[PDB]
This record gives C-alpha cells, structure tokens and sequence, in this order.
C-alpha cells in the first residue's frame, strides 16, 4: 500500500526536478513529467504541457534519438508500474478467498518485482532524455 | 610583460576517487544490484522437486552478487539452468563498468593543469574578444606607436581604434578594471610592476607569457650639469 | 601586367590573404579543435548495457516460469543414430 | 564548391560498447569458445578407467559454463582436475588474457566519440535524389 | 635546386630572411649542392640516405611519388602559387589565338 502511495503521488506529480527554463514562449523551472511548470518570474504557477519538437538537422529515422523520444513523452514504462503493482495488490488482498491451493500468493510477487523492473527503466530513460 | 585575472581553479575534495562516474551511474549501479540479487533469489528458491538441496537464499545471493562484482570471487555457484543464465548476464554487466573505472580513472591521475589561454600577445593581435591597453604618458604607448613589428603594429592599430577608450590614466585604474573585466581587458605594464601585484594580496592576477624586451631605470639629470660624473 | 606579377613575387599577395582570412579565425573549430578535455561519464553514454541486463532477468525468469509449467505434469536412444546420420 | 549546413554532432549509439573490437574478432571469439567447451567435453568423459564414468563433473553443459566463468574473470567451483584438459584450459587462459588486456586498453575513449554524418560529398545525389534542393 | 632554373633564381631574388638564409647556405656549398638534370638530383638524394634534402615542383614531387619505387615522400605545405604557360616571342600573331 505504501509502494502504491508513493507510485501514484511520484506518478500525479509535477515536482521532480529543478532547472532553468522558460515558462511559455511566442527560470527557475518547477519541472516535472509534461507539465513543465514554473515560478520566480512574472508570473507563477502556469503549467505548459510539454511534449517534442525540436530544429534539428531533419533526422529521418534516426531511432535511438526518436523511438527514444517516443518512450520518453509518453510515459509507458513507468505507468506500467502502477498497472503491475495494484495488479499484485489484488493478489495479496485475493489470498483469504478462494485460499487453500497453496499457489496463488506465488503469482502476486512476480507483479511487484516486475513493476520495479519497469520502474528501473523508466528512470533510466527519463534520465537519457533529459540529457537527450 | 602581460598581466590578467588568473582563472580560478578546481581543487579536489575529500570524495575525489567518486569523480569517474556521475552520480546517476552511482545510484543506478546500486538500484540493479538490488534487482539483480532479488531475481537470483526468487529463480533459485521456488519449489523445484529435495527443497533445502540448492543452497541459495537472500543473504547468500546479495553478497553473491557483490563478491562477482568486484573481482573477489565466491564461494558457490547457481547450478539450475536459469541461475546460470542470469548469473552470466551479471557477469558480463560487471566486465563494461569497472573496466570503464579503471581506463578513466587512469584518465584523470595524468593531467590537473589549466589549457593556459592567450599567451605571447599574437592571439592578442589575432582575436577581437579580450581588449587590452596601456598607460597614458607612456613609454610602453610611444612604443608601441614607434614599433615597426607588424604584430605590434597590428596591436597598435587594435589600441587606437577602440571603442571606448582602452588606455588607462593610473596603474592602479588599469589593476582594477583587469580586477573586474573577468577575463575581458588585457593589460600591458614592466615585470617588476607584475611581479609585485603577484605577491599581494587577494593574488587573483597572473602574469602570462614571457618578456618582449629590454629596457632599463636610470638616474636622469638635466642636460650639461655638474652631478652627471659623480652620480 | 608587370604589377600583379611583382606582388606574388614579394608575397604580397600571401600576406594579404593571411590577414584578411587567417587573421580572423574566430569561430569555434579552428581556435578550439586543438585542445582537450578529460572526461566524465555521463548514463547517456552506458545505457544498453544496463537494457541488456534487465532484459536477461526477464529472460531468466520467463525460462523459470515455463520450467516449473512443464515439471508441474535426448528421446529413444535409437533414433539419435537417425538425427546424427542426416545431422552428416 | 558544395555549402551545405552544419550537421549535428551525432552521439554514439546503443551497442556501441563493443565497437573497439572488429566483427571479424567477435566471430572468431564465439567460434573458439564453442571449440573450446567442446574439446575439454571430450577430454573427459572418455571412458575413465565402481565410479568408471562419473570420475569428473564436467559434462558439456558443465563445460560450457566453466569456459564462459574463466573468460570474464571469475573461475568457477570445479577444476579439471586431470591432465590433458588442462593444456586445453592453460591455452585458453591465455587466450583470455590477451584478449581482455587488449579490449580494456582504451575502452574510455570508444564511448565518447560523436563523429559527423555527412551526407553528400562529390554531389551526384543531387542528381540522384528529389529531395535536397540546390541552386 | 635545380642549375639555370626558376627556383634557384626565386631564392637568389628572395627577401624573406629564411629564404635568405637558405640562398647563403645553396651559394656557400661544399661541395656543389646543385644538380644539373632533375634525375640527377633524384638520384642523389635516393643515394644520400637522409643527408642530402632537394626542391622542385609539386606535380614532380608526386609524379615521382607514384612510380616504382616508392622510396621517396613528401614533407610539408607548398610554398607559393607558380604557374605553367605557353610562351610565345613578342610581338607575333599567335599570341591572341593560342
Ligand atoms: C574468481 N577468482 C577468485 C577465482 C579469481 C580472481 C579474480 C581475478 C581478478 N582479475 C580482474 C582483472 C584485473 C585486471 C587484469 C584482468 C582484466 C581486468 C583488469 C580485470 C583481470
Ligand atoms: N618607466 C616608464 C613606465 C610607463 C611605460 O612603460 O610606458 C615611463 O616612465 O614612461
Ligand atoms: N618551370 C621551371 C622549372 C625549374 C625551376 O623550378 O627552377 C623553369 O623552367 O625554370
């Protein structure tokens, strides 16, 4: 349950790091997944969500550098992680019904060890695509 | 000679052998030992059949997998199928990243020396970024105006066309503004001049280069006098 | 006729063109092309490394799972001298 | 002449950790580590002369693995515990010496490389192509 | 260099001071560093192992460097920018066409 908590509130969050930015265009930036939010200027609090276009040199298929992108402004890989953990939580919570087959509490670990397995990759490739 | 603001340099801190990674690296090495070790676990103890023949557990396996990292060896290895094939993978993960440590910690115990920039003058006859003048009422001014070294006088040229003034009226209005120009304004005067601003305080200028000539104090005295032999 | 010829005798010409492109080298590659940086290792730099390893577990862990499926419920010593003969 | 733009500074990729060895090298390396696991099979179990066949532990999937373990530095439990698998094995300590002592060399300087593309040169694609205009 | 030859007159007429230098080195010679045909000097320098450098013109530098057999090399940049022409006497007809 406090695994679940602290996924969901890392997840509904727009706080993680700090840097510095623009607020909306045509800082110190309160940045977080897509909402790359800001304060300390002439306004704060105004949240522009965030996704990717740069000017680039008009790579075509260049696919570290685009299906990269394409794991990165969509959060797959550290959504997955909620999916599997309140899928083991059920589990757990199923073990007192339907009990007395001795098999069943096996199945609920696999989630939340193959949640943080997803969750380990997407701090990976956020981290990549922030220095992307 | 050439006087600037000496560039502030990097001194390593307690924590210096941690410099060859960053700190990602650091905490995600950390991160996959934990998984790696838990799913070595979890493959080894799950009811094969006879329950207590295989010897891994918890303990034994996350200092398993640290006694694979660094090379120190072990004492027992997995036997089923896929502790072997997850051990490998560990196996091969360990062989990148320390090799990596090593070859770049070698890297960073050869060199600690700044790149030294625009020694002997002739980038400051090249570039247009730093500006650089001299004294006013000077004989290193009238130098450089009689100068006939095309470098010289390309400097020369630099120092009568500036925008605003490069010359100064004192020598400690010139320390200043190279005090406060940070690495904008050059400045020109004699070595013993520079010398002895190096060994002040707060030491933050720095001669750079070598000398460009030969000149020499004197007594003078007016032309025709008596003092002029005995002096 | 006789001038231009004069000018790329004396090298006039070499000293011309000295000052007005080489003396103006200002951007980038030609000023700092030779000089060095030491390092740092960034994770952008070591990122498949770390894809290989979890993808192993997974594997690992897949070939657990159908192991245990199969011991939950090679063949005829004999017919190896078949699969060696058209293995020849 | 040919102005094109600047092109951007094209970091290396994903598998780029086992570019300072040439393919060539990496082809023969599975090649000897299959030959090498298989020769030390038939070393032993060769018929060793009531423990007539069972004498060692090296099957060939043990085999398999023991030269796996001695290629990357961490030896194994067994040991070959005869002679004449182990003038394979000393043979093929040597060759993991060699090697690996070769690839660690200057591995630091293969993963921060960023190289350019460059797409046309002596133009002819501007024949070629549709796509990149020119005037 | 080469005896009755462009370059051997270019660095007898040279004010740059290291070609200055290199022209009193050439005319205070012992013996004579001047050749008379261009295989001479080929020669002389493929026998002097090192001892004996030679100038000429880019093109028969790496005309010489594309035959058999490869034992001579290229150092350095150029030095100026000469040129080969069609010389006709002064005053004629052909000049305009040709
Ligand atoms: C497992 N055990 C206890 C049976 C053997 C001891 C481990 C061997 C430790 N050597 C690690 C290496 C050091 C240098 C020379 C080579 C290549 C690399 C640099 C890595 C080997
Ligand atoms: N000794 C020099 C100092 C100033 C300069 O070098 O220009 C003078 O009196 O002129
Ligand atoms: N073209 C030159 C060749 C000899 C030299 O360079 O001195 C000439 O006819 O004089």
């Amino acid at each position: 349950f406090a695994a679940f908590s602290l996924m969901t509130i890392a997840v509904g969050t727009d706080y993680w790091l700090y840097s510095r930015g623009v607020c909306k265009t045509k800082v110190m930036t309160h940045s977080g997944l897509w909402r790359t939010c800001c304060l300390e200027g002439n306004f704060k609090g105004l949240c522009k969500q965030i996704d990717h276009f740069p000017e680039d040199a008009d790579y075509e298929a260049d696919t570290a550098e685009y299906f990269l992108r394409a794991v990165r402004a969509s959060s797959i890989f550290p959504i997955l992680s909620v999916i599997l953990l309140f899928m083991g939580g059920l589990c757990i919570a199923a073990s007192e019904f339907y009990k007395t087959r001795h098999n069943i509490i096996l199945s609920a670990g696999i989630f939340f060890v193959s949640a943080g397995l997803s969750n380990i990759i997407g701090i990976i490739v956020y981290i990549s695509a922030n220095a992307g | 000679s050439i006087m600037i603001k000496k560039p502030q340099k990097s001194k390593p801190g307690v924590f210096s052998f941690l410099d060859p990674l960053a700190y990602e690296i650091w905490m995600c090495i950390v991160f996959a030992y934990i998984g790696v070790s838990v799913v070595l676990f979890l493959v080894s103890r799950f009811s094969p059949y006879s329950e207590s023949t295989n010897e891994f557990g918890i303990f034994n396996s996350l200092w398993f997998s640290l006694g694979a990292f660094m090379q120190q060896g072990c004492d027992i290895s997995p036997r089923s199928l896929s502790g072997r094939i997850v051990g490998g993978v560990w196996w091969f993960f360990t062989l990148i990243i320390i090799s990596s440590y090593t070859a770049n910690l070698a890297a960073f115990l050869t060199v600690e020396r700044m790149v030294s920039p625009i020694e002997s003058a002739e980038d400051l006859s090249k570039q247009t970024e730093i500006a650089y003048g001299t004294l006013d009422s000077g004989s290193t001014k009238e130098f450089f105006r009689r100068s006939k070294i095309a470098v010289f006088d390309k400097m020369w040229t630099y120092m009568r066309s500036a925008e605003p003034s490069v010359f100064v009226r004192t020598t400690a209005e010139g320390v200043a503004r190279v005090r406060k120009s940070k690495g904008k304004y050059a400045y020109l005067l004699e070595s013993t001049m520079n010398e002895y601003i190096e060994q002040r305080k707060p030491c933050d200028t720095m001669k750079v280069g070598g000398n460009l000539d030969s000149k020499g104090y004197g007594i003078a005295t007016p032309k025709g006098s008596s003092l002029g032999t005995p002096v | 006729n006789l001038a231009v010829l004069k000018l790329s005798e004396q090298g006039v010409l070499d000293k011309l063109k000295n000052k007005w492109w080489y003396d103006k080298g200002e951007c980038g590659a030609k000023d700092s092309g030779s000089k060095e940086k030491t390092s740092a290792l960034s994770l952008s730099n070591v990122a498949g490394v770390f894809y290989i390893l979890v993808g192993g577990l997974g594997l690992a862990m897949l070939v657990a799972l159908i192991e245990f499926c199969y011991k939950s419920r090679l063949f005829d010593r004999g017919v190896q001298m078949l699969l060696t003969t058209v293995g020849a | 002449s040919i102005m094109i733009k600047k092109p951007q500074k094209s970091k290396p990729g994903v598998f780029s950790f086992l570019d300072p060895l040439a393919y060539e090298i990496w082809m023969c390396i599975v090649f000897a580590y299959i030959g090498v696991s298989v020769v030390l099979f038939l070393v032993s179990r060769f018929s060793p002369y009531q423990s007539s066949e069972s004498t060692n532990e090296f099957g060939i999937f043990n085999s398999l693995w023991f030269s796996l373990g001695a290629f990357m530095q961490q030896g194994c439990d067994i040991s070959p515990r005869s002679l004449s698998g182990r003038i394979v094995g000393g043979v093929w300590w040597f060759f993991t010496l060699i090697i690996i002592s070769s690839y660690t060399a200057n591995l630091a300087a293969f993963l921060t490389v960023e190289r350019m593309v460059s797409p046309i040169e002596s133009a002819e694609d501007l024949s070629k192509q549709t796509e990149i205009a020119y005037g």
